[PDB]
């Protein structure tokens, strides 16, 4: 009925199309168990959201780098910020780990006991941490626009858009890493080199991707 | 019924009850009742602020053609210090915005005058105070409300255009209008820049990166200059 | 949750503040007065701190105001914070011991009357001298009110007392803050702000020293 | 139910009515050291003793150290006060420690006997008439008589809250002393000096900058 990752192949039993972006792609059966699939769903959503933020930031910084704005590349921004501003790298790492630890720990214990964070033990906030579904934490803090509490069809469509954009951003980040390790320049520099000559500037002519070329 | 797209089906959450309802909501940000109630006040405040700002910029340039509006906060000297002016503005604006916010969350709760117990605002809606705030109302209430929201939307887009034209050309609204009327085929944004797969040219930002205001170097950058076409 | 004046019109004030206490405006965002016994203690603490700060602000402002005019006396040019290292008729240690013993006596008497109202309304030396039977903690009366001013509108007078006490407490905190930042007497800061209020502000003074 | 981890599985032994009667019950026991009720009672006594001892020690370290920063006192550092106090003293540290061990052993033995049998210290004809006052209250570790001269434990309404201010504060003191030791082996200065140095530049003076608390960085 619904389209799958491999046309003609029947979709697995653990993938019935209830989740967003369900194409029945699981040849290794890593998510056959329900709890394991739940954990992997939250992991994929977090991965896609982080990948989306990273892809947007990398694209914007490379845009500012191509134009005469002085923006450093994404593979040198850390050194530029730490050396330009008197910022201690271990101190920043510890602060980031503290904030991420608090947020991810609350999220983890909410995954173990759904709705437990809504008891009011954190400054009295209750409905802001009640949670809607697995990997979809609705509330006035995470969703102040209230898009998750109205027009169910639009919400499901946005869920499909979010999972697809997340997978695309993950592939984009992997492409950024491979492009930097193979060509040595930024993603927009590679795009300009390819647009200048697409027949001779690609992965088949970089001299690194195809060793027999 | 007037709509933003003739022959189009308006969204289910828009039934043409609120003023200026033209069935335009592709993202569905107004589907929730509470979100729509808050955004209505936000849109009204934005409308009035933008109308006042556009009128101020126009009168400022017509009366004073030698003072740039973008530089209005820089080349204006007053006996009242900038810190004192900021403190006065922060306290007065904080007081009025607190009263408005309390009326939003709790209607009919701050309509009473604290100094004098005999003055009190009559019952009204949220976002439309009335009473002392509306001494003269010439015309129909609903008609004037629709006119207010339409003029506010136009003023909001006008202020955005004012900022962008002042950042791209460095001239005021009247100056930009005259320059555009002089050479319309070569002074539009399409004539100033174009993007192709082999080249990406954008107009330069006429606003300096830093402004020396009493030796502090206030950064004044062009809004998303890297994304400029 | 009543018609009494509030610190935020329309806000949902806590229900334990029913207006019985003087100066009740339902101001407790931290809910420190939830416990009835804790609130009963905090009322007396607020009243004592209020009267003490009132005496402090009066004793800080009156000598500096009198020194700026033709009135003269031994300690006039000395600041409120510099009065400790002054040459008196006795060392500060002896005065400290004397006041500690006297304050211990009166504070123990007040505490005894606080844990049991009316249990300390009798003069220990002269049995005939005493306070009225109707009394509450924090409001002694009797010889403490020789002019009978409390016989009138006690509620409005109590409201005046608590409001003046809160204002004096804030003023004393401001005195400490101004002394630690500006390093000058309060009336001097008042005159400095009165000469040109636009450039003599806390933001400007703190930004100049940053 | 207040918990040390919202959503974590609270242990069954910490959910019993007797375990919840203790002050500061937050369901914190990842190792299960309080499963045995006898062990839980003994550890509750140990926690109370540690709380009071840590509070007295941290107070004796922090208050004279704060007065030394100002002109109130001239007390040396806590890690150097022993040598300075024993220099111009009337006895060596060995004799003083011997008398200390004797005097502390007597009272700790009496406390141990009362822990083994509550109220057993009130044996008639055993402490020259003072044995009657040596019997504590119904709760172990909360005695009366010679202890608590002000009698602030007679009002039950605040009693349950009073104990909450004794354990929690004590727990904080227990961590405080720990910091006092760690900081001593990390910066080489006193606690008040470390606090001032951190307040001078918090963004560059912390445990991630001394090179000792983070050797991989
Ligand atoms: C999340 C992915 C991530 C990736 C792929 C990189 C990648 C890189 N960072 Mg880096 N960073 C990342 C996160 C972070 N960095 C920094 C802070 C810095 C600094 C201060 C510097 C770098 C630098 C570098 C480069 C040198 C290799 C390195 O240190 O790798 C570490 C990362 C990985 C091995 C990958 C981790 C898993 C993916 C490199 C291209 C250096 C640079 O730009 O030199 C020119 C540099 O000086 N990063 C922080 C904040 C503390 C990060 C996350 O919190
Ligand atoms: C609410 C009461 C009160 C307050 C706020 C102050 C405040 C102050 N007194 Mg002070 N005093 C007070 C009561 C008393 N003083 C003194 C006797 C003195 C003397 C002799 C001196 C001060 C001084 C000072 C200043 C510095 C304090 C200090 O040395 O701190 C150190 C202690 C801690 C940080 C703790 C100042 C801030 C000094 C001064 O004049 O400085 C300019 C000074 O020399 N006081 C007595 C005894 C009669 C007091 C009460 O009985
Ligand atoms: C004859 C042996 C004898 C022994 C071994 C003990 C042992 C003890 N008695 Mg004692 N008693 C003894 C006889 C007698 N006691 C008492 C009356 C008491 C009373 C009234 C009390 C004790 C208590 C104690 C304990 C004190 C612990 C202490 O102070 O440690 C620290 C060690 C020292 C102070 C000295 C150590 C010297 C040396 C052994 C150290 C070198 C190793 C302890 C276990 C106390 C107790 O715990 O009661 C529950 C207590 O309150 N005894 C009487 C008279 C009735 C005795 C008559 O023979
Ligand atoms: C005073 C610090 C500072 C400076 C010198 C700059 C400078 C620059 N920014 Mg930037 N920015 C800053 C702070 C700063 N930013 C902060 C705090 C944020 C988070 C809100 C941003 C978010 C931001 C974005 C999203 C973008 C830039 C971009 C740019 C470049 C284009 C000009 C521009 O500002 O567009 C204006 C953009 C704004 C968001 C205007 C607000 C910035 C002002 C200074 C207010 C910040 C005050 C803050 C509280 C301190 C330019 C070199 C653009 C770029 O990278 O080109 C490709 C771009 O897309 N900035
Ligand atoms: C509880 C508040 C309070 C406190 C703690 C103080 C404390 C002090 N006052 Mg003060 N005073 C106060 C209230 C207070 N006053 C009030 C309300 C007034 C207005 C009537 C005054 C008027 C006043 C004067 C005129 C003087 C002081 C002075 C003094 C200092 C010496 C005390 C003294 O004069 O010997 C005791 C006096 C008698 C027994 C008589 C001393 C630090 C002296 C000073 O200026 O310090 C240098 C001084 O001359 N006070
Ligand atoms: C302006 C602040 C203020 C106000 C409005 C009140 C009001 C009241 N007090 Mg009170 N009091 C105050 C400050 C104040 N007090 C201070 C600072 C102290 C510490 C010394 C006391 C200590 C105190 C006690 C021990 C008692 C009262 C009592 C009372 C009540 C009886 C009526 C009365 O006192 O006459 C009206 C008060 C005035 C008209 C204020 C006159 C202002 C003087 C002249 C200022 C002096 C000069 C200045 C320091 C410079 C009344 C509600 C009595 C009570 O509760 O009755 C049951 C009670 O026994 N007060
Ligand atoms: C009784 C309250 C009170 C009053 C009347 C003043 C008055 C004054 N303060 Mg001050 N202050 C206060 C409390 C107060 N303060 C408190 C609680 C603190 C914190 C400890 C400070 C800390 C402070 C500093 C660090 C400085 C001043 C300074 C000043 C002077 C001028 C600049 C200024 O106003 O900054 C702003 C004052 C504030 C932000 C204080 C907060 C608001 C207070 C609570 C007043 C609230 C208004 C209230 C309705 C009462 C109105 C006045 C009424 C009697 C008519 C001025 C005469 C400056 C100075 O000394 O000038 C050289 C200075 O640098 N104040
Ligand atoms: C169980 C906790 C504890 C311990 C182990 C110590 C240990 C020590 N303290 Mg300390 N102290 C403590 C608690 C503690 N204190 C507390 C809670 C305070 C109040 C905040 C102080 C305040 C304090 C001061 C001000 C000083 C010390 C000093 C010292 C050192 C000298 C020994 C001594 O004082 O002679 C033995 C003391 C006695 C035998 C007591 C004799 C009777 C005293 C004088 C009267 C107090 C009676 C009262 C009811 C208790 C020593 C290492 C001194 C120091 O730094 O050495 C250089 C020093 O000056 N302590
Ligand atoms: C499904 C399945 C199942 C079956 O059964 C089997 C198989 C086949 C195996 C499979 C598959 C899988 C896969 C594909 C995976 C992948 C993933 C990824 C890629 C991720 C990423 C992911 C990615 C990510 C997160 C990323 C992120 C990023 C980021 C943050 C960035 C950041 C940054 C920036 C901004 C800039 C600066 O300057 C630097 C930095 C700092 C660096
Ligand atoms: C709960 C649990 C259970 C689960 O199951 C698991 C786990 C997690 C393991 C856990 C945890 C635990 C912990 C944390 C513990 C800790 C403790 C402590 C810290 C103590 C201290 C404690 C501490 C203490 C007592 C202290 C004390 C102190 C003192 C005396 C001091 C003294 C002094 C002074 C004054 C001064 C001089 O100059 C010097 C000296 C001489 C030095
Ligand atoms: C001048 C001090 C102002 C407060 C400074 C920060 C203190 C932080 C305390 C925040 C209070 C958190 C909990 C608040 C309300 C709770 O939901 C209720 N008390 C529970 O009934």
């Amino acid at each position: 009925v619904r389209p799958v990752w491999f046309p003609g192949n029947p979709p697995p039993a653990h993938l019935d199309g209830s989740l967003a972006g369900d194409y029945g792609f699981d040849p290794l059966f890593l998510g056959q168990e329900p709890q394991t699939l739940k954990w992997y769903v939250q992991a994929e959503l977090v991965h896609g959201r982080f990948a989306m933020l990273g892809a947007a930031g990398i694209i914007l910084t490379s845009i500012g780098a191509k134009v005469g704005l002085g923006f450093p590349e994404w593979y040198d921004a850390g050194k530029v910020v730490v050396e330009k501003n008197n910022i201690d790298f271990p101190t920043l790492m510890v602060i980031q780990f503290y904030l991420m630890g608090w947020a991810e720990t609350k999220r983890w214990y909410d995954f173990k006991n759904p709705g437990s964070q809504a008891d009011g033990s954190f400054l009295g906030f209750t409905e802001e941490f009640k949670g809607l579904e697995n990997g979809y934490p609705g509330g006035r803090f995470f969703d102040p626009m209230g898009l998750s509490r109205g027009d169910a069809a639009k919400y499901q469509e946005y869920k499909q858009k979010e999972v697809k954009n997340g997978r695309l951003a993950m592939i984009a980040c992997l492409g950024f890493a491979a492009q930097y390790a193979a060509t040595g320049k930024g993603p927009l520099d590679n795009l300009a080199d390819h647009l200048a000559d697409p027949n001779h500037v690609n992965f088949a002519t970089n001299g690194v991707s195809i060793p027999i070329a | 019924r007037p709509l933003w797209l003739p022959g189009s089906t308006p969204p289910a959450h828009l039934k043409g009850d609120l003023p200026g309802d033209f069935g335009f909501d592709p993202l569905g940000l107004g589907a929730n009742a509470e979100s729509l109630k808050w955004f209505k006040e936000s849109e009204l405040v934005h409308s009035r602020w933008a109308m006042a700002a556009v009128a101020g910029i126009l009168v400022q340039e017509i009366v004073r053609p030698d003072v740039f509006w973008y530089n209005a906060g820089k080349e204006v000297e007053s006996p009242l210090g900038p810190l004192g002016l900021l403190a006065v503005e922060f306290f007065l604006m904080h007081w009025v915005e607190v009263r408005r916010w309390q009326d939003l969350r709790k209607p009919g709760s701050v309509d009473q005058d604290p100094i004098f117990s005999q003055y009190k605002l009559p019952p009204h809606e949220v976002g439309y105070p009335g009473g002392v705030f509306a001494p003269f109302i010439p015309g129909d209430l609903a008609e004037l409300k629709v006119k207010e929201i339409k003029n506010g939307r136009l003023a909001m887009l006008a202020f955005v255009g004012f900022v962008m034209a002042a950042q791209v050309t460095g001239k005021g609204p009247i100056a930009a209008l005259q320059e555009h009327l002089a050479d319309p085929w070569g002074t539009t944004i399409f004539s100033k820049a174009a993007v192709v797969p082999g080249q990406a040219v954008a107009p330069p930002c006429k606003i300096p990166a830093s402004v020396s205001y009493k030796g502090i170097e206030i950064p004044t950058p062009c809004f998303l200059q890297g994304l400029w076409p | 949750d009543a018609a009494l004046p509030s610190w935020m019109p329309g806000a949902d004030l806590p229900g334990y503040l029913n207006g019985t206490l003087p100066g009740d405006f339902g101001f407790d965002p931290l809910y420190l007065g939830q416990d009835p016994v804790k609130l009963k203690w905090y009322a007396q603490a607020e009243l004592m701190n209020a009267r003490f700060a009132m005496l402090a602000v009066a004793g800080i402002l009156v000598p500096e105001l009198l020194s700026n005019i033709g009135f003269s006396w031994p300690g006039a040019g000395v600041a409120w914070y510099d009065a400790g290292k002054f040459e008196y008729f006795a060392p500060a240690s002896s005065l400290f011991g004397v006041q500690m013993l006297l304050f211990a006596w009166v504070e123990i008497r007040r505490y005894q009357d606080f844990v049991k109202p009316g249990s300390a309304n009798q003069d220990p030396i002269f049995t005939n001298n005493k306070l009225p039977d109707g009394n509450e903690p924090g409001y002694p009366g009797g010889i403490f009110d020789p002019f009978g001013w409390s016989k009138g509108d006690i509620k409005s007078l109590k409201l005046k007392e608590i409001k003046n006490g809160r204002l004096a407490m804030l003023a004393f905190a401001g005195f400490i803050g101004q002394a630690y930042t500006t390093g000058t007497t309060p009336l001097k800061n008042l005159s400095t702000h009165l000469a040109d209020p636009w450039s003599t502000t806390v933001w400007q003074n703190d930004l100049a020293r940053l | 139910r207040q918990s040390w981890l919202p959503g974590s599985q609270i242990p069954a032994h910490l959910d019993t009515p007797a375990a919840q009667a203790l002050a500061g019950n937050f369901g914190f026991d990842p190792l299960g050291l309080g499963k045995d009720p006898v062990a839980l009672r003994w550890y509750q006594q140990a926690e109370l003793i540690h709380c009071r001892t840590a509070m007295a020690g941290v107070a004796g370290i922090l208050i004279p150290g704060l007065l030394t920063k100002a002109g109130a006192l001239n007390v040396p550092e806590w890690y150097d006060a022993g040598k300075v106090a024993i220099e111009n003293s009337f006895a060596p540290w060995g004799s003083l420690l011997a008398v200390q061990l004797f005097l502390c052993g007597f009272v700790e033995a009496k406390r141990w006997q009362d822990i083994r049998k509550p109220g057993s210290q009130g044996e008639p004809g055993s402490f020259l008439g003072f044995e009657a006052s040596l019997k504590g209250t119904s709760e172990l570790g909360y005695p009366g008589g010679p202890f608590d001269p002000l009698g602030l434990s007679k009002e039950a309404d605040k009693w349950a809250d009073w104990k909450l201010k004794e354990v929690k504060n004590g727990r904080l003191a227990m961590l405080a002393f720990l910091g006092f030791v760690a900081q001593k082996y990390a910066t080489g200065a006193g606690p008040v000096d470390n606090l001032a140095a951190h307040l001078k530049d918090p963004w560059h003076v912390n445990y991630a900058t001394n090179g000792v608390s983070l050797p991989f960085l």
